[PDB]
């Protein structure tokens, strides 16, 4: 059976330990790596999707979009800490209006 | 002369969007520089990364490249 | 060969009526590929300044408290302990 | 004194006490129109910015969207997905929230308005309602009606190639004049992606003083018309002395890109 | 008798109103066909018969768009710190001397 | 005999950007980092640790008035002021 | 209390280094919170280093790592 099953997971154990296997970082894997990384990156794409799910459903929509990405990262403390120097693709920018310029 | 391509209200348009109110009469040619330095910077890696690699060809993938070489990573075209 | 099938597994358990475009599957295609060689890049440093051959657990885990935020790695750091153990019990 | 019904009157043409010889009129209409606009494509929605509560009234209550919301200040009002619904007080041109006014007369000079009670600054009064014209009827109508020896021209120029008619259907703003010291003034309201035209205040009103709203000067043809209020420094004449166009009266249009001959 | 009409926006109202408007959408502003014609002459210069890839100038529009947008959204608060509306060259020199460019 | 106010600022100016010392104090620099290491509780340290902290320190500060300085001097005015360090950080990235 | 050991002489003396003139009477409260912050965040990655090397020691050179990850490199260190 699959180690995803073992782990209880979703993204694949094996093809990150092939990657790690393949990518020239060591020389050498633990059997834990994959399994540990495989959990943290579902964890932030559970996250990610979360917020961009709720994005969605602010505007009456149910098909997520870059847009709903970008509000979903940008509206985020830490997400847009971990993600300051990445530019999303027809995402444009947050509405927002300086204080001295209103009428 | 293609830089005279990218209208006066095309930048207007763009600083629309950056949240700006009035705009002075030079920042224009001011704009028109930037870009040209900006657009020959990233051209200059990703032309050097397709002659590395043989190519004629400018791939998308050379763009992504140069980019995150600048430090400015790009999602989409991966 | 991407991540997408396993992109919509994970969306399908938190948002069961929604849908994704391609753009945004690429974009979180884009996502994972970063964080995973964020990730093993910092482990492959830290494995060399110890001088030892092999990435472990404890690497990735040095590497995600390095890497992410406060609030972030905690739960990072417990979701991976949790996977770790469940895959040995 | 304006005693608004249905049933045809003995008064010929003042519309002074019987308001029934010509027909009144709800938000305009139009002639010509073509799903060619901004209105839901770019303008499906623009929502306001707001957090509000909406569960204390009339004690320690504030008012839905006042004067520091995002759209009050740019001159739309809401739509129906407002945060606050049914609560929201942009939506002035949908409610039908109007001003008290009465129409007596007042000077020789013509009908007009004077105001009921008193009426504070930035208080919508009327909407200008009437008949929307297109391009080439415009300037066929008006030398058809030119002949017909008319005083008042009930013409306002929306854009550069719009023309608003007021004359064969109009509301209770039809009989308001000019003076060179306006209280009232015109304001380009964006509602539903539709331009409309409103009247708003400008100062603290006093029951029983003069409600009128300055023109943008003009004429067209050759005749001139003065004004008769005299203020402290009036222009003396509607139009002033400078002569335009049929053109630049209506707004020359925007020409087809066809041909030459339409100038000519 | 003449044609009347209302009346003049006051400045500035229509500017922010195209403040909100091109913040709310999320599309390319630039003319795309000059910006190719540009691009190819820019790269004219470093190899001569070269071809591109169409995603490989959008993802260049995509970038530059998203440079200057940033670009002028620090020199906006540049000049508000000078206390001006107007926005001014010597502020985008600013801008980039502060950023390091 | 006094100097005209900004004469002897001048001549700091001057003799401190031709030094090439250190201008905080070691010990009270030593106290603080020690007591806002306590992230793990009994630590120890190498000397050339706190002597690289203070290095890295002090640069970063230089380089930050450098810039609170061209603000200042962009408002068209002498003083620095807090204002202008968040100018300078907000523009930074920070 | 020991962040008030860093005198109102030691920041008027790095502000001559720095080039200014004439110095707010309210620089020292941000500029001592500017530096908490910067030392807060290095001393935290050194530790970590620290923790994950198994001593009770924090050497300099994971002082140098912890400037490196940030995008400072120091020299003269190591």
């Amino acid at each position: 059976k699959t180690r995803s099953s073992r782990a209880g997971l979703q993204f694949p154990v094996g093809r990150v330990h092939r990657l790690l296997r393949k990518g020239n970082y060591a020389e050498r894997v633990g059997a834990g790596a994959p399994v540990y990384l495989a959990a943290v990156l579902e964890y932030l794409t559970a996250e990610i999707l979360e917020l961009a799910g709720n994005a969605a459903r602010d505007n009456k929509k149910t098909r997520i979009i870059p847009r709903h990405l970008q509000l979903a990262v940008r509206n985020d403390e830490e997400l847009n800490k971990l993600l300051g120097r990445v530019t999303i693709a027809q995402g444009g920018v947050l509405p927002n209006i300086q204080s001295v310029l209103l009428p | 002369d293609n830089i005279q391509g990218i209208t006066k209200p095309a930048i207007r348009r763009l600083a629309r969007r950056g949240g700006v109110k009035r705009i002075s009469g030079l920042i224009y040619e001011e704009t028109r520089g930037v870009l040209k330095v900006f657009l020959e910077n990233v051209i200059r890696d990703a032309v050097t990364y397709t002659e590395h690699a043989k190519r004629k060809t400018v791939t998308a993938m050379d763009v992504v490249y140069a980019l995150k070489r600048q430090g400015r990573t790009l999602y989409g075209f991966g | 060969e991407s991540y997408a099938i396993y992109v919509y597994k994970v969306l399908k358990q938190v948002h069961p009526d929604t849908g994704i475009s391609s753009k945004a599957m690429s974009i979180m295609n884009s996502f994972v590929n970063d964080v995973f060689e964020r990730i093993a890049g910092e482990a492959s440093r830290l494995a060399h300044y110890n001088k030892r051959s092999t990435i472990t657990s404890r690497e990735i885990q040095t590497a995600v408290r390095l890497l992410l935020p406060g609030e972030l790695a905690k739960h990072a750091v417990s979701e991976g302990t949790k996977a770790v153990t469940k895959y040995t019990s | 004194d304006d005693f608004r019904d249905p049933q045809r009157w003995k008064e010929c043409a003042k519309q002074g006490k019987m308001p029934c010889y010509f027909d009144l009129i709800e938000e305009n209409v139009y002639l010509t129109e073509r799903k060619k606009n901004k209105s839901h494509r770019d303008i499906k929605r623009m929502q306001c910015e707001c957090t509000p509560l909406s569960k204390d009234e009339r004690a320690q209550g504030e008012i839905a969207c006042g004067e520091d919301c995002l759209n009050r200040l740019l001159m739309i009002e809401c739509s129906s997905r407002c945060p606050n619904g049914d609560y929201c007080s942009n939506r002035r041109f949908q409610r039908k929230q109007h001003a008290d006014v009465e129409v007596i007369l007042t000077e020789k000079k013509g009908w007009g308005l004077r105001a009921a009670k008193d009426l504070p600054s930035n208080t919508f009064v009327l909407e200008y309602c009437g008949e929307v014209l297109d391009h080439k009827e415009f300037k066929a109508r008006v030398k058809e009606y030119a002949r017909n020896k008319n005083i008042h021209y009930y013409f306002m120029a929306l854009k550069n190639d719009e023309i608003i008619d007021a004359t064969q259907k109009g509301n209770c703003s039809r009989f308001m004049n000019h003076s060179c010291e306006p209280n009232c003034e015109t304001q380009k309201w964006t509602v539903n992606g539709q331009l409309r035209v409103g009247f708003f205040t400008t100062k603290l009103v006093p029951s029983g003083s003069e409600l009128t709203f300055d023109y943008q000067f003009q004429r067209y043809g050759k005749e001139a018309q003065k004004c008769f209020c005299g203020s402290a420094n009036c222009r003396g004449y509607l139009g002033g002395e400078n002569r335009v166009s049929i053109r630049a009266a209506g707004g020359k249009m925007k020409k087809e890109r066809s041909r030459k001959k339409d100038s000519v | 008798g003449g044609v009347m009409k209302p009346h003049r926006y006051r400045p500035g109202t229509v500017a922010l109103r195209e403040i909100r408007r091109y913040q709310k959408s999320t599309e390319l502003l630039i003319r795309k066909l000059p910006f190719q014609r540009l691009v190819r002459e820019i790269a004219q210069d470093f190899k001569t018969d070269l071809r591109f890839q169409s995603s490989a100038v959008m993802a260049l529009q995509e970038a530059s768009e998203a440079y200057l947008v940033a670009l002028f959204e620090d020199t906006n608060l540049c000049a508000i710190h000078a206390k001006r509306v107007t926005i001014m060259p010597k502020d985008i020199q600013l801008a980039r001397r502060i950023r390091g460019e």
